[PDB]
């Protein structure tokens, strides 16, 4: 990409970086335990879907809770405003004054990526210096043909 | 209508910055170090100095934290193989010690 | 108005902190793990050759350093916790051919071509710590030799909102805000007045007739409008002191009044950073010329 | 517009949840409008009266001219409304929510003639399939950035 | 310290730490010259070794007390109702110069 | 050196006041109103000279009060005393217990001091939102001298309601009652670090002042100052070689 | 701000206006809010009553403590206001029609 | 359609003059102060000596 790389870890400058970027595009995620862990550590964990959420998704606790203030109880339906103004048991708290993922919280890890590609070199050093690779060049790939997997 | 009309409270602001005067002739960058600095009558007999501030009124304890710019430079003698050292030098201020 | 004097970028909408505060999680609690380079001044661009070089550096712990927070409080009080689970170097060399590289080294290992490295701030730093109702502060310096001198950078900063660096900590700091004396998060720097400068205290620097008033540069005229004749740019600057900030600066003024364009107007700018107001009687005026003012509270 | 250039993309916020949640200050409310000379309903009448009277010294009494006024025995009628989700609600409900497979979805009780020839792929069901309410709402992974 | 050599940190020493003398190609290895550039397209190497700037000391600003700024007051002023004249006079000191 | 970074990898709660979200964590919508639990409007007795022998005679010092404001919800058929089923199969239905037919469960005076809506927590305990000690009452106000079937169906108990996250101004009263102290919406806080981690390893700190330098002749070839700021270089020659609005 | 530059340009949106019309997800509510104690402002009353009767089988009875509570026969009030248009008609009616 | 054909820049919302119209005061009365400059095409640029 940017032959940034054995002596410098920083952005290239953006004016090498448009649309097909592999930085900018680049996007690096981070989330704890949406159910505050499976049935394991956490002493009182758990799993509520749709037809059990405390209250529509809002399930929002240590407040109006939500219920009744949006659309009610029954299962997906999400139209007139009925229910029934009671506290909710879902999100349980992951900061404030309680929460814990026996010691602390658990980490799922990912990242993003969008608008690029990917792709190796056929090269040594991996960075660009010619259109074509010294690779390519390369009689062993000149000289006897070969195979690929 | 302030009496005629309305009074005037100007003031101006500067964040993400610092002050800066530079110890020279024309006040314009022409040199990383300057030809007050070169100059003899800094480079002759040595001297002494004071700068005074008059801050504007400031709640609680509050300091300053000035900045005196100077090549802190150094270099990186490799001579022989697995052997090394680093020079030092600053100045003006090159490490002053004195008892 | 009673809002100038604190620091903003310590505020909840900084979308940095929003930012930064996060590619670790929402949950007061991280099983962390990152890459944390240095900066030292004398290395971050030297290339050692052949043969190993020992090696031996230290983390920090006090919350309130590697630690920030929109609120800014020190997280000791509410004892945050961080424990380096395990730590090493990572390195990435460069694939150099071998007589290639027994060049470099036959060469980078010669008298002529030693490295060498200066540090881009490049300047001593002093600390004099002020009052808290003083109003001058007087640097009487000592005696010396100032041969290669540039000059002077300088710009106040709050007290608890900046540490006095030395031991491995203090057991005085209780803040998790920001060091613009470390980001520069400046904003206590515009409370500025006069700058004497007194070489051997018979000696002044300019001098020469250079400033409307070359005794001290300017920085403003008082509350009440008095020097309106030499405030400027619609803000309290001086005539002259624009022209410092403006000289030392872009190198435009002896001969044209523009905005340097901003290509060399990033951060630690002086023009885009650069706000001049203003304002009318909040209470139209005390009671002396408006026939009928006053004050209300809460 | 000539090339009709113009790259494809989406709403930084949406792709990519951010949820700082949401953010709400003074509790405002909308009150009983009331053309003008009112502003507040419920509120009962009372007469002007006096106590200035020729033969009584601590008592009242009431006068000959006003016997019917308009006023309260409270303030004036609101409702909260937490403006800061409630667009909030009304954007997640609306940019991914919306916006997901119909397969974390489902077909409503009463249609007339959807999928009768219509499938996934055709606007009907396609745009007549409810989502999940109970799937991303407000409180959902809230101060974590998350993209569903 | 009120005890200073009316020489010290001279010529050697902007000397030595690239401060001053020759920029990094009159003095960097001529063969290290070379490959500086023969392989840079892809091996940044580009700064180790300063090339310390460096300003003219001499026949550009003045000694003597000029004037960087003048405020000129007006002569013939001569206000209207719609209008505002204004007479100024302006001098070019002798080995003094304006733009 | 520019292939030279300290790979960290730890642990760390960010204490206690790391609030990632803005204002209000839970419920956000419904006012600062509450939720449906037991009404005990009443002063009480009192200290004074009353009930003697001789000396004073006392009227009566009782003011009994366990009322319970609250709000029907869901919808059923008949409401007899065997509670009440909101369907029919084989037999009566019995609603479920986390929600049985008319009305809906409420909070019991068990609940360490009373709270409003717009802020209240209670970590569940089954897969579909449940508790334990549920207590049921029959509502019928119309006693006409007929009928006695009700026509509601409580379901009271106790949660465990609280506030991590949630801090109000000032409460009806200062007594710990069933009145509403109801701390809500608390201020949130960003816990993290600075751009380029400042601070993290000791600059400048002769004490702990860092240490490369080789074995040969083994000269510690770094030595900083108090005056060689470094952080603040670095984040100075950042902006500079590109944006330091940069996301890296 | 020294040269009083600030070229003179209207708002995108306004000039050539671009209607997606607006959009609108879940009809969000104002509800009667009631200090806190409440939530609900139309609502009858009902006493505590029971069963437990000593000689009845089948039938209720009424107790003796509480006779009088606050409730109601259906939700709490409330008022659609479909944001989403109404800034929108806000603005039209204050961007273009005004002007 | 029925706007084409007027000043827009004399909007409201012309950020700039929402802008210039400050640095003067949002009373209807200024005590101001100015640097103003000019342009005249031939001179600008003028170095005029002794």
């Amino acid at each position: 990409n940017y032959n940034y790389v054995y002596n410098g870890y920083r952005f290239w400058p953006d004016r090498h970086y448009f649309h097909y970027d592999f930085l900018r595009n680049f996007d690096p995620m981070s989330r704890q335990g949406p159910n505050f862990l499976d049935t394991t550590l956490y002493d009182l964990v758990s799993s509520t879907p749709v037809v059990n959420d405390t209250g529509s998704q809002p399930s929002q606790d240590n407040v109006r809770n939500n219920s009744g203030f949006i659309a009610p109880r029954s299962w997906p339906v999400w139209t007139a405003q009925q229910g029934e103004a009671w506290p909710a048991n879902w999100p349980y708290p992951l900061i404030g004054n309680d929460a814990i993922s026996s010691n602390q919280t658990v980490n799922y890890k990912k990242f993003l990526c969008d608008n690029y590609l990917w792709t190796v070199p056929f090269s040594s050093d991996f960075m660009y210096m010619g259109e074509l690779t010294d690779l390519g060049q390369n009689p062993m790939y000149t000289n006897n043909s070969h195979s690929m997997v | 209508i302030s009496s005629n009309q309305t009074v005037n409270y100007k003031k101006f602001l500067c964040d993400n910055y610092l002050w800066t005067v530079p110890f020279s002739s024309d006040f314009m960058y022409m040199g990383e170090l300057t030809d007050l600095g070169q100059n003899p009558m800094y480079t002759n007999n040595s001297h002494s100095m004071v700068i005074n501030f008059e801050l504007d009124p400031m709640d609680e304890n509050t300091y300053v934290y000035m900045l005196y710019g100077v090549f802190d430079t150094v270099r990186v003698n490799q001579p022989e193989r697995n052997v090394l050292a680093m020079a030092y030098f600053r100045t003006p201020f090159a490490t002053g010690n004195a008892v | 108005d009673q809002m100038d004097n604190v620091n903003p970028f310590n505020h909840h909408r900084n979308w940095g902190l929003k930012y930064r505060s996060q590619l670790l999680g929402n949950s007061r609690y991280c099983r962390f793990h990152i890459q944390v380079p240095q900066k030292y001044f004398a290395i971050k661009n030297l290339l050692l050759l052949p043969g190993t070089y020992t090696y031996e550096w230290v983390l920090r712990k006090d919350p309130n350093m590697i630690l920030q927070s929109s609120l800014g409080n020190d997280l000791r009080a509410d004892g945050a916790q961080i424990v380096y689970t395990e730590v090493n170097l990572m390195a990435n060399f460069m694939p150099m051919d071998h007589n290639t590289s027994n060049q470099l080294e036959l060469m980078l290992r010669n008298a002529t071509n030693d490295q060498t490295f200066a540090d881009y701030l490049g300047a001593k730093n002093a600390l004099y710590n002020v009052p808290a109702g003083s109003t001058l502060l007087t640097i009487n310096i000592p005696a010396r030799t100032w041969e290669g001198m540039r000059g002077w950078s300088f710009t106040r900063l709050k007290a608890s909102e900046t540490p006095q660096l030395g031991a491995q900590y203090d057991v005085g700091f209780k803040y998790s805000g920001s060091i613009p004396y470390s980001d520069g998060t400046f904003y206590l720097s515009h409370t500025f007045r006069s700058m004497s400068v007194l070489f051997d205290t018979s000696i002044n620097w300019p001098g020469n007739d250079r400033l409307l008033t070359p005794n001290l540069f300017e920085i403003k005229r008082p509350v009440a409008t008095d020097s309106e004749g030499f405030t400027m740019s619609q803000c309290d600057m001086t005539k002259d002191w624009f022209l410092v900030q403006m000289a030392t600066n872009y190198n435009y003024v002896y001969n044209g009044y523009r905005f340097w364009p901003d290509r060399h107007y990033f951060h630690y700018d002086f023009l885009r950073n650069f706000d001049p107001m203003s304002r009318q009687g909040p209470n139209f005026l005390d009671t002396t010329l408006y026939d009928l003012v006053s004050s209300t509270p809460v | 517009a000539l090339w009709n250039q113009a790259v494809d993309q989406y709403d930084h916020d949406v792709r990519v949840f951010n949820n700082d949640g949401y953010e709400e200050g003074v509790p405002t409310y909308a009150f009983l409008p009331d053309g003008h000379g009112a502003g507040e309903d419920n509120g009962p009448d009372l007469s002007n009266v006096k106590i200035y009277t020729n033969g009584q010294q601590d008592k009242g009494n009431v006068v000959a001219g006003t016997v019917s006024t308009q006023l309260n025995f409270g303030t004036i009628p609101s409702y909260e409304i937490d403006i800061a989700a409630a667009t909030r609600r009304n954007f997640i409900m609306s940019n991914i929510a919306d916006y997901l497979p119909d397969k974390y979805k489902f077909s409503i009780r009463g249609f007339d003639p959807v999928t009768d020839n219509i499938d996934p792929t055709t606007y009907f069901y396609m745009n007549r399939r409810v989502p999940l309410t109970n799937v991303v709402d407000l409180f959902t992974n809230i101060g974590a950035r998350w993209s569903v | 310290t009120a005890l200073t050599p009316d020489l010290t940190t001279a010529t050697p020493r902007l000397q030595y730490f690239h401060i001053a003398g020759p920029g990094t190609r009159e003095y960097l290895s001529e063969d290290l010259q070379q490959f500086i550039s023969a392989t840079g397209s892809y091996f940044d190497l580009k700064n180790k070794f300063r090339q310390t700037v460096v300003a003219p000391t001499r026949n550009v600003t003045t000694e003597k007390a000029q004037r960087l700024q003048i405020r000129f007051y007006p002569i013939q002023t001569d206000d209207t109702p719609n209008s505002y004249r204004v007479r100024y006079s302006v001098n070019v000191g002798d080995s003094w110069v304006l733009d | 050196m520019g292939a030279t970074y300290f790979d960290i990898k730890g642990v760390l709660d960010r204490g206690p006041s790391f609030k990632p979200y803005g204002g209000t964590a839970y419920n956000p919508l419904a006012p600062r109103e509450a939720i449906f639990n037991t009404w005990v409007e009443s002063t009480g007795p009192q200290t004074n000279v009353v009930g003697q022998m001789t000396n004073v005679y006392t009227n009566q010092t009782r003011n009994d009060k366990t009322a319970t404001l609250q709000q029907v919800n869901s919808i059923s058929g008949v409401v007899p005393n065997v509670n009440l089923g909101p369907g029919l199969s084989q037999l009566a239905s019995r609603a479920d217990v986390d929600n049985i037919g008319v009305v809906g469960r409420f909070a019991k005076v068990d609940s360490a001091g009373v709270k409003q809506a717009y802020g209240a927590y209670v970590k569940p305990v089954k897969d579909d939102g449940s508790q334990s000690l549920n207590q049921t009452a029959y509502w019928l106000m119309d006693n006409g001298g007929t009928n006695y079937l009700g026509a509601l169906a409580v379901e009271d108990y106790t949660q465990t309601l609280s506030y991590p996250d949630t801090v109000l101004v000032t409460p009806p009263t200062a007594y710990q009652q069933v009145n509403s102290g109801t701390m809500r919406a608390c201020r949130p806080n960003y816990i993290g670090f600075r751009d380029n981690f400042i601070n993290l390893l000791y600059h400048d700190s002769g004490v702990c002042s860092g240490t490369l330098n080789s074995e040969r002749s083994g000269m510690n070839v770094v030595v900083e100052l108090q005056d060689r700021n470094t952080e603040l270089s670095y984040q100075y020659m950042l902006a500079d070689m590109m944006s330091r609005h940069h996301y890296f």
